[PDB]
RNA sequence: GUACUCUGGGGAUAACAGGCUGAUACCGCCCAAGAGUUCAUAUCGACGGCGGUGUUUGGCACCUCGAUGUCGGCUCAUCUCAUCCUGGGGCUGAAGCAGGUCCCAAGGGUAUGGCUGUUCGCCAUUUAAAGAGGUACGCGAGCUGGGUUUAGAACGUCGUGAGACAGUUCGGUCCCUAUCUACCGUGGGCGCUGGAAAUUUGAGAGGAUCUGCUCCUAGUACGAGAGGACCAGAGUGGACGAACCUCUGGUGUACCGGUUGUGACGCCAGUCGCAUCGCCGGGUAGCUAUGUUCGGAAGGGAUAACCGCUGAAAGCAUCUAAGCGGGAAGCCUACCUCAAGAUAAGAUUUCCCUAGGACUUUAUGUCCUCUAAAGAGCCGUUCGAGACUAGGACGUUGAUAGGUUGGAUGUGGAAGCAUAGUGAUAUGUGAAGCUGACCAAUACUAAUUGCUCGUGAGGCUUGACU
RNA sequence: UAAGUUCCGACCUGCACGAAUGGCAUAAUGAUGGCGGCGCUGUCUCCAGCAGAGGCUCAGUGAAAUCGAAAUCGCUGUGAA
RNA sequence: CAGGUCGAGUAGACCAAGGCGCUUGAGAGAACUCUGCUGAAGGAACUAGGCAAAAUGGUACCGUAACUUCGGGAGAAGGUA
RNA sequence: UAGUCGAGUCGGCCUGCGCGGAAGAUGUAACGGG
RNA sequence: GAACCCACUGUCGUUGAAAAGCCAGGGGAUGACUUGUGGAUAGGGGUGAAAGGCUAAUCAAGCCUGGUGAUAGCUGGUUCU
RNA sequence: GUGAGGGGAGUGAAAUAGAUCCUGAAACCGCAUGCAUACAAGCAGUGGGAGCACCUUCGUGGUGUGACUGCGUACCUUUUG
């Protein structure tokens, strides 16, 4: 099965109108005021108050 | 039905006269038969092979051999049809289930006692 | 007709003297508190509004607030009409309650409920189609729906085609159960048989309307 | 649960000794016979010089399935063997001596010969 | 349909799937650090948690049974002469699994779990 | 001669299907020799005549040969009434039962097998009944490939032969990930006269409409006897449909146990890996039918055939022209479900917002400062909700999930030690040990600190009351 | 067989058998044609549960045949029908 | 060329020496499709046709019909440990 | 055949316009619609 | 009955892993057996336990170049006012 | 990232002459500005025609857009059509 006739290419768009991105939850961490992903670790190991690493 | 009120209902009708027994023993059930108007009590005799413990939900099922022809009963522990149970043999078996009995012939079919 | 909202508990059977055993279902019962009553001049309509159960402050908008404080009860967990007549209208006000002692041993009712779940399925579970034949050479057509119109006379597919889709997790209602019975103490109706949903589910009880 | 192509032993005296099912009565598009029902069979097996020769269609009733049946009380009741009886164009046993345990479906008018005649009933 | 149904597959036959759940418990065991995939990491909790609580008493034939769980010498040792007398009073609750981001190969979710007190 | 075939062309020209026509076919009506009745237009019905349909066999070659690709079976259907059953009537060589003919009625229902590739047809056994037809002789980008139509081979027949068939026989490749319309499910956006949370009316739409048997009236009415009711009431079945897991079962590769071969953990003992979950015996929750429960009620209005009341035209008669009545599984309601995108965008309860300055295109006009409430989302722990979504609960003022504790359940006598036995093994400690999803409690672990959107009292005209 | 257009046995009017383009029969042999029976079974009444691999969602890479152009609904009728 | 345990065996299961996890992954656990396991009562009622599936299966001993071209049929059938 | 009844009425032919005869399948679909 | 040589049934694949395969079954397996290296037979010819089979994914007359721009009463196309 | 790729500085008459380097068309694909567009059915134009934005010699003007409305089934070939 294949098309009949070529697509427009504005209902090319009317379909990809659902396509966007969307953005993230960021927050700042107040141990360390650096932004960070909500309800994360951030990159250097703090979350809630506490560091893992050393 | 493990909710608190479905086990206040069920213990409302439990029983509190039943023997014990177990797989392997044979038993005798008396079961209430209402023909007409009169009221008669039924012996049915054999070996235990299952029992389901559940509460008001708890059966047994016995196997007997009938004029040649195999019968098996399930019977519904506390049912008011259930009048009595007398427990006359007891067994010595290695499982909770024995339908294995059921393609073993009548000399095949035996099972040991059980000694004090 | 005046109508209960209460909870499914589960199923169990109960004993006959005569030895038989029905089964039955367990509805937990909080006692419905009237939050509104709408009448014709105001409303158009006759009908009683009632709240049971609870929740938590936090969960409670501002507005809901401010109707049940008119009501004067406490808020609960539904809200849900009951459609009456004068009749059964009297004797009904703003803030009472209503329990099981409404119904009585032996009556005739309708349960309501949600029935359960099944996801997305097909012609053969939705709609009991029969399926083709597993060996002789059929290739990749055990369970497929088959034919679904005729050719270039009408050249389409009719309106309400049976076809896989979802399945359940809708309003369903079963008539004519006996009610087997009503402790007031517990506040908890039995009643013979099945009614739809899962347990925890919300149901509703009402006078059986066939007569 | 017996249906076409299904074999049972005879419980009675008449003469046959298996028979098989040819027809489920009492309605359209019924499926199955319990204790009880009226099914059509035809004998596959005859004692020699009994009155029911080989390849005859009768009447008959199932007395005894492996199935099983249900009781009020949420028992069941099942057996080693299928069996049914041979009954007469007036749906009549046909048999003086009946071998092997019935049940307590058949206390009927139709039946009572056969509870008569059954050792044990149960 | 799934209801109430408790376990996960993960895309692994049953017996590859215990495996692999064993050797995480094992390596958690002697690192009592460890990053990993979120819903491994969740599933960790159930298979690691009752083999403490098994080792908070020490006897030959809980020793035993933690062998035939484990099959690792060093990590029955280690359960029943450190892990088991530190959570001795403690009820539950011996690990922690925290959200870390995204893997770059190919954008997984990953968690770290750790225990509990490990320092 | 080519079926071992090939190239250039044609729907200028056949086979299938559509189109025109209706000789043929089917159905209907008009007339009335005759038959039954040796007594009735009760039922047939000679010769002859007039119509309807487009279901048969045909006629014509208008469409397709830079392709509309197939007989039957399977799966799934929709419509017509020229009605097979069920429902309501008139007449009758209608005592009753039953039958014959004709009128009304399309709501529902309307077999399983043996033989044959068959559609058919014969047969056995059922049912209330096993109706006729249209839809590309419905349905092969949904399945099959038994027949029919390629290449092999054989018999019969024809031909000198290559070969061929008013014949027969064994064997023989079924492609396509769905763009558009259509249909079944499920979301996003905006709109609905400031905004928000919840409960709702019903214009309308869909679903469901089946039927056997027993008793009772009653051996009554009727009738030489035999035989046997209308009407009315109660019960119990078949098929179909829905919901559900208390009971009976199935499964249950994260539950328990028995056991074979082999490898390993230093060895014994005790364990683990592999061999279809190695094999075997049981089995908790969940899902499920063959298991359980429930339903097709009863009613109301109009009405078809038919039956009337009163009544003139036409002094009589006459169901009709005035007036007025009864009457069916048929229609509208009634029972279940959806339903205000019903742009006609409906109703009710409660809740939130009432700051300042500058400018000109003089207005629900712009710009700056200040202020962003009621709520809704993002995010997290999750679900008896789920493809993704949507929907339900909870987020420390917590029982939302995991774990822990205690029950329950299943399996059926753990390991170690001791004893008896030459040994296989058996007994005691002890119904012990272990136990996915179940129930109750518990803050041990996780649901942190948070962010975004949503504003600042809501134009004009007329009228009623303030 | 309950029911046999197939099969086995028998009849002979052979539409249109017949003797080395061989006739009748024959033990053994055949992934050879036709008919029947025991055991067996999810082939079926009538399907249910479970295991793996896709389908679905996320991240990376990234085809196909087709295509005059499209703001690409139903019914009835008309029309190279 | 090719070892160990059992084994008639270079068949088969698990291992030694040796070699390897094979150049997209992470989740979810709908309809539908492919592969596999179990299944109540019935047991070919399916279908052109038992297609497919199910079933039998080793060693030792006993016992084994019609018909035969006297070799066979013949592991006939069937039974015991 | 009478008559207590008191004036139209009985039966035909030729013509205009109407009535029955009149059943099919997708959806009113045999005035283009109102 | 393995290796080795074949290709009887069924499923899957049919823009495939593959311009002929995989999986589960199946046949021969001391012989008219299987197989390596190197040779002979050439197109109206060769070879053929015989299917018009094979003769480099091509066979009722191989492939390449030349006659050649063959012929075509056939189909298509043929450009500004 | 001591990558690729750019921005500044400098050369040159010229650097969108910067090394797949003269000019740089069309198909196809981005960004920005103005108008229209979420109650209405079809070869997408044509004849009418309100409103809006910009430029205005403010005009009976010019440039974009086009609510609402009558009419209206592409091109070539081949054909009786």
């Amino acid at each position: 099965a294949v098309q009949q006739n070529r697509k427009s290419r504005s209902r090319r768009d009317m379909r990809r109108s659902h396509d966007a991105l969307t953005e993230n939850a960021l927050t700042v961490d107040q141990a360390t005021g650096e932004t960070h992903r909500r309800h994360h670790v951030t990159k250097d190991g703090f979350y809630r108050g506490r560091q893992l690493f050393a | 039905g493990k909710h608190p009120l479905v086990q206040a209902i069920e213990n409302s009708q439990l029983k509190t006269d039943l023997p014990e027994f177990a797989p392997g023993d044979t038993v005798v059930v008396q079961v209430k038969v209402k023909e007409g108007d009169r009221e008669r009590l039924q012996a049915f005799e054999g070996v235990v092979i299952a029992k389901k413990n559940r509460g008001l939900n708890s059966a047994f099922t016995v196997r007997k051999i009938s004029s040649g022809v195999g019968v098996e009963r399930v019977f519904q522990t506390h049912s008011p049809v259930v009048a009595k149970i007398e427990v006359k043999r007891r067994g010595d078996v290695r499982r909770a289930k024995l339908y294995y009995l059921r393609d073993l012939s009548g000399k095949a079919a035996r099972i040991r006692e059980k000694l004090p | 007709a005046i109508g209960l909202v209460g909870r499914k508990c589960g199923m169990t059977r109960i004993f006959t003297d005569a030895g038989v055993s029905v089964p039955v279902t367990v509805i937990e019962v909080d006692p419905n508190r009237i939050t509104q009553i709408k009448t014709l001049e105001t409303d158009g309509y006759q009908a009683v509004q009632v709240t049971t159960g609870e929740r938590r402050e936090s969960r409670v908008t501002n507005a809901q607030k401010g109707h049940f404080a008119k009501a004067g009860v406490a808020a609960g967990r539904l809200v849900k009409e009951f459609r009456v007549t004068e009749a059964e209208l009297e004797g009904r006000e703003v803030g009472g309650t209503i329990g099981v002692d409404l119904f009585t041993v032996g009556q005739i009712v309708d349960v309501t409920g949600q029935s359960k779940g099944k996801g997305f399925q097909g012609g053969v579970k939705r709609w009991n189609f029969r399926t083709q034949d597993a060996t002789h050479g059929n290739s990749v057509s055990h369970r497929v729906l088959g034919s679904t119109g005729q050719n270039q006379t009408p050249g389409r597919v009719f309106k309400g085609k049976k076809m896989a889709g979802h399945l359940g997790d809708e309003r369903v209602t079963v008539q004519g159960l006996e009610i087997v019975s009503v402790d007031t103490e517990r506040s908890v109706l039995v009643v013979k048989g099945a009614i739809p949903g899962a347990t925890g589910g919300d149901v509703i009880v009402r006078p059986t309307i066939k007569a | 649960m017996i249906q076409t192509e299904t074999m049972l032993d005879v419980a009675d005296n008449s003469g046959a000794r298996r028979v098989q099912c040819i027809k489920v009565l009492g309605g359209s598009h019924r499926r199955y016979a319990s204790v009880g029902d009226i099914i059509k069979v035809t004998v596959k097996e005859a004692i020699p010089r009994a009155r029911v020769k080989k390849g005859d269609v009768m009447n008959a009733v199932v007395v005894r399935t492996k199935f099983g049946i249900r009781r009020p009380d949420g028992s069941v009741i099942r057996f080693d063997d299928n069996a049914a009886v041979i009954l007469n164009n007036n749906k009549a046993p046909i048999a003086t001596r009946i071998f092997g345990p019935v049940t307590r479906e058949l206390r009927t008018e139709q039946f009572m010969k056969i509870i008569s005649l059954a050792p044990e009933v149960l | 349909m799934r209801h109430r149904n408790s376990g996960v597959k993960l895309g692994r036959t049953s017996s590859h799937r215990k495996a692999m759940f064993e050797n995480l418990a094992n390596s958690l065991f002697e690192h009592e650090l460890i990053k990993t995939t979120l819903p491994k990491a969740k599933e960790l909790r159930r298979v690691a948690e009752p083999l403490i609580t098994l080792a908070k008493n020490d006897t030959v034939a809980n020793r035993r049974l933690a062998f035939a769980r484990t099959r690792n010498a060093a990590t029955v040792g280690k359960l029943f002469t450190v892990l088991g007398p530190r959570y001795k009073e403690r009820n539950g609750g011996y690990l922690r699994v925290l959200k870390a981001g995204f893997r770059a190969g190919d954008a997984a979710p990953m968690a770290y779990v750790e225990l509990v007190d490990r320092e």
